[PDB]
């Protein structure tokens, strides 16, 4: 379901 | 590319580590999805779509939700010292079933 940017 | 584990340690620049992660859900590790291009990530040359992200700074994410993995390296300070695992298998596996 999620991504993320870091 | 290399199998084993493997440390790299980026530099972070002000935007951020140039990066995305997927997973921590479900019992499944920490993946990086995306490589921004010109982005630190990018530059080391060293990380891939498909690596797992073992651990930041010693914490272990081995075990970890997408929410303590986001945590984590968001507040890993400017030297950011990451283990990371290609499992090119194991991404396409999810990357496949996302497919649907």
């Amino acid at each position: 379901k999620k991504e993320t940017e870091v | 590319i290399p199998r084993e584990p493997r440390r790299i340690v980026i530099h972070r620049g002000s935007t951020g580590l140039g990066f995305n992660i997927v997973g921590g859900e479900d019992g499944e590790g920490i993946f990086i999805s995306f490589i921004l291009a010109g982005g630190p990530a990018d530059l080391s040359g060293e990380l891939r779509k498909g690596d797992q992200i073992l651990s930041v700074n010693g914490v272990d994410l081995r075990n970890a939700s997408h929410e303590q993995a986001a945590i984590a390296l968001k507040n890993a300070g400017q030297t950011v010292t990451i283990i990371a695992q290609y499992k090119p298998e194991e991404y396409s596996r999810f990357e496949a079933n996302s497919r649907v």
